[PDB]
RNA sequence: CGGCCGUAGCGCAGCGCCGAUGGUAGUGUGGGGUCUCCCCAUGCGAGAGUAGGGAA
RNA sequence: GCUCAACGGAUAAAAGGUACUCCGGGGAUAACAGGCUGAUACCGCCCAAGAGUUCAUAUCGACGGCGGUGUUUGGCACCUC
RNA sequence: CCUCCUAAAGAGUAACGGAGGAGCACGAAGGUUGGCUAAUCAGGUUAGUGCAAUGGCAUAAGCCA
RNA sequence: GGUUCUCCCCGAAAGCUAUUUAGGUAGCGCCUCGUGAAUUCAUCUCCGGGGGUAGAGCACUGUUUCGGCAACCCGAUGCAAACUGCGAAUACCGGAGAAUGUUAUCACGGGAGACACACGGCGGGUGCUAACGUCCGUCGUGAAGAGGGAAACAACCCAGACCGCCAGCUAAGGUCCCAAAGUCAUGGUUAAGUGGGAAACGAUGUGGGAAGGCCCAGACAGCGUCGAGUCGGCCUGCGCGGAAGAU
């Protein structure tokens, strides 16, 4: 998980999601990619 | 790092910055980097934002920079207590007022000039806006 | 013809000159109307402390 | 030129004249 | 071709067009001739979007004031300094 | 943690001293200069420090005249 | 000899020069905001430029 | 007849020490602590050149940007002489 | 003590604010009459002013007798 | 340091200049008392004036970028407290005229106090457009001013307390309960307790608006199927993250 608050798809793969009240970046294809706003 | 290569003085009063920006028109390129905000653009920010385009277009088209860092600022040393004259000039800056194009691309897609100037204005202090040379 | 002018608003840190004003309009405190003349002169005054009168013509 | 020099040798009298509220002999 | 509808204006001054582009109008000038200039107001966003051709500074334009149409060129425009907005326009009968 | 600065000199009190359309006596002074910012019209002399001053009593009047467009005071004899 | 002081001077309209209307900037007074700066009401309102004038 | 230049000029004529000290005063004014401030400091973030075989973002983050704390070095002299 | 800026288009206006000068010179470098016109490389004062800076200066206050 | 009864009227200053002066003092400014004198003074309107500030501009002094011809020169772009071929608002000086004002003005004389100012607004220097910092200009308040508001809170907002009233109307600010007054009306927005601390920057939050691209010649998504819209930028209202402190 990286913590920022700058949260972006990183590939196409990516996919916004906000999630009680948190922006998030969940990604299918790389882990890495995994991003919550904070 | 832009500076005067000489000045009738070394110094200068603070001054204020209001009003909106003279040279608001993309008026040598084709693209251009607009402040929306006011503020101070520091010689090493523009030469940042500057070195920043450059890379993005690979040397490619050209680059105008519309501002010049003319006014000095001073500062006063650690543990030195208030008076005691001026202090010594540090660094310069450009005044910068809402509507100033700072920088003009031309000779690129424009595409390629929205990515170069949002990389550069990353840099910058003040709120930018891409804009577009007009006929009138 | 003559006007009636009314101070509305008190002129407790006003400019001197708006004061000066007052006296020269003859009011004297909040509420109080004087019945002037209708001249230039005289809207004139009104015109430079209108924010804390009012006129019934 | 030899009519603009004297014209401005002129100039110095005859504005002291119109000073003095002369009557002039010109 | 180009055709803007306008309004002979009623106040003038600075307070008349701030008023006017608060409204989302701006204030324009018909001058050149003999006949006297006249003081109009347009719709902002419905210009905004002709001028974006290359064409509107180029060609002949017709503005209906009062009924009247009246053939112009555009001579010059104040733009905002900043925001994509008009605040000004200077039209010469043509 | 010193200047060489710190110094300036006595204000001079120049200008103009009476305006136009006011009443002088002779001698008056007028405007005090340094060099003919104005220059001496009718009614009026220039002093050793360019000072224009009333040589007759009247009312004071300020006119640009001649080709340079200069600025000249008169007294008219009032 | 003067008035006038570039619409008047140069060059041979090409320049200088003059110059609206409208808008913009500023700003006195009163009021307001998110107040390093602005906005609203009212009054005053440039400079530059534009149309035009112009070979006194 | 004055560099009486400390230039409205105390006298014609004048340097220091005191931790051996002393009096009148001042929080009108410093040293401590508090306060205001936050340049500096410390911490966090934005942009992403590049390093990382390849790959900016595992890890690191040049050039620059924005904040937070009150937290170092300071500024000020508001409280207490 | 002088000049400029700060100084908010009358005067005045502070800081261990920003910049410079004076503590003289000259019996002509003063008075007046007559005359004259610069820098620069055509131009039009961009020169000059006994010495700072500012304001002046061609009718010259500049230059010569 | 302290300075002892009462009531009535007026009412400062914390500035300039000088000072072995700087927390002292003197003259002037500002207070008071007395006397005398002009439409003397103020406000507004109209008229006569000089401006070089704000703004602007780039011929000049400097500075600045690009291009054409590394100078000059020409074209294009900016910048200036100590730049100005321009140039306000205001302010100030003078004149005229009403109305208003307990002469509000000036002179002379008796008596002073004061010459540590503070904050707030506006224009600035200094400092970091840091300070409840410092230094000027100017207005306001405190000082020397109570009452109401801003929870509390000299200096902010409203407003100037002669005395009495168990009357009434309002100002700022308020009207669900503490706590006086709308659980008022109509139309919207917000879902964050945002409101009630918030920056770069981040995001299919959600309202409004103006254009667009593609679409029953079948789009868009998912699997030729398929059968209605779909797509992503711009502008704008209100929210969200960014957000760690010590009883
Ligand atoms: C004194 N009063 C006007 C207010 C007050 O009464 C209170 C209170 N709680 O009663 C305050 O909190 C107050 O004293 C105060 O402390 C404030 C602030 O601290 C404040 C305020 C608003 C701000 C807005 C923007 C910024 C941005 N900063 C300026 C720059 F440094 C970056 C700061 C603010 C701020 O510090 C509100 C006031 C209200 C005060
Ligand atoms: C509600 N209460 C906690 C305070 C309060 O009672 C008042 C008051 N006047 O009575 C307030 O003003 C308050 O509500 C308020 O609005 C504040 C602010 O607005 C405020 C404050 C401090 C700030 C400090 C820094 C900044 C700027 N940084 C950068 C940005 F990301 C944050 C802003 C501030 C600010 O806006 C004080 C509070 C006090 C409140
Ligand atoms: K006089
Ligand atoms: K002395
Ligand atoms: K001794
Ligand atoms: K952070
Ligand atoms: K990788
Ligand atoms: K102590
Ligand atoms: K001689
Ligand atoms: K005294
Ligand atoms: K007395
Ligand atoms: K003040
Ligand atoms: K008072
Ligand atoms: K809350
Ligand atoms: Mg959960
Ligand atoms: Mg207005
Ligand atoms: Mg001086
Ligand atoms: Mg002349
Ligand atoms: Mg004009
Ligand atoms: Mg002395
Ligand atoms: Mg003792
Ligand atoms: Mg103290
Ligand atoms: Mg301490
Ligand atoms: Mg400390
Ligand atoms: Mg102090
Ligand atoms: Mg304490
Ligand atoms: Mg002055
Ligand atoms: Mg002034
Ligand atoms: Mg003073
Ligand atoms: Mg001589
Ligand atoms: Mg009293
Ligand atoms: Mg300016
Ligand atoms: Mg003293
Ligand atoms: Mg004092
Ligand atoms: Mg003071
Ligand atoms: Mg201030
Ligand atoms: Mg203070
Ligand atoms: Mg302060
Ligand atoms: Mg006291
Ligand atoms: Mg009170
Ligand atoms: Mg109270
Ligand atoms: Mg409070
Ligand atoms: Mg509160
Ligand atoms: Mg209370
Ligand atoms: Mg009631
Ligand atoms: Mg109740
Ligand atoms: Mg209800
Ligand atoms: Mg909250
Ligand atoms: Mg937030
Ligand atoms: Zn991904």
């Amino acid at each position: 998980m990286k913590v920022r608050a700058s949260v972006k798809k990183l590939c196409r793969n990516c996919k916004i999601v906000k999630r009680d009240g948190v922006i998030r970046v969940i990604c299918s294809a790389e882990p890495k990619h995994k991003q919550r706003q904070g | 790092m832009l500076q005067p290569k000489r000045t009738k003085f070394r110094k200068m009063h603070k001054g204020r910055n209001r009003g909106l920006a003279q040279g608001t028109d993309v008026s040598f390129g084709s693209f251009g980097l607009k402040a929306v905000g006011r503020g101070r653009l520091t010689a090493r920010q523009i030469e940042a934002a500057r070195r920043a385009m450059t890379r993005a277009v690979k040397r490619q088209g050209k680059i105008w920079i519309r501002v010049f860092p003319d006014k000095p600022i001073t500062e006063k040393p650690l543990a030195v207590r208030m008076g005691k004259g001026k202090g010594n000039v540090e660094y310069w800056v450009a005044l910068i007022q809402p509507g100033k194009v700072l920088y003009e691309m031309d000779g690129v897609p424009e595409e390629l000039a929205r990515e170069a100037f949002k990389l550069a204005a990353a840099k910058l202090p003040i709120k930018t806006t891409f804009v577009t040379k007009t006929v009138m | 013809k003559t006007i009636k002018i009314t101070q509305t608003r008190s002129a407790i840190g006003r400019l001197p000159k708006h004061k000066a004003t007052l006296l020269g309009l003859g009011l004297r405190r909040i509420g109080h109307t004087v019945e002037r003349e209708d001249t230039p002169a005289i809207r004139g005054m009104i015109n430079a402390v209108s924010f804390m009168v009012k006129v019934e013509e | 030129d030899k009519k603009s020099a004297r014209i401005r040798r002129a100039t110095r009298a005859r504005r002291k004249l119109q000073e003095l509220g002369a009557t002039r002999l010109v | 071709m180009f055709t803007i509808n306008a309004e002979v204006r009623k106040e003038q001054g600075k307070g008349a067009s701030r008023r006017l582009r608060a409204a989302n109008k701006f204030p324009a000038i018909i001058y050149g001739g003999k006949e006297a200039p006249l003081a109009i107001e347009l719709d902002h966003d419905k210009v905004m979007n002709m001028q974006a051709k290359a064409e509107f500074y180029s060609e002949v334009l017709t503005i209906v004031v009062d009924g009247k149409e009246i053939k112009v060129k555009a001579q010059d425009v104040q733009r905002h300094p900043y925001k994509p907005k008009l605040q000004h326009i200077d039209f010469v009968r043509a | 943690g010193s200047t060489r600065n710190g110094r300036d000199s006595e204000a001079k009190r120049l200008g103009v001293k009476r305006f136009g359309g006011e009443s002088v006596l002779a001698g008056s002074i007028i405007v005090r200069q340094r060099g003919t910012k104005f220059h001496a019209g009718a009614n009026v002399g220039c002093g050793r420090d360019h000072t224009l001053f009333a040589k007759a009593d009247g009312k004071v009047k300020f006119e640009v005249k001649g080709p340079k467009n200069r600025k000249f005071i008169s007294i008219e004899a009032e």
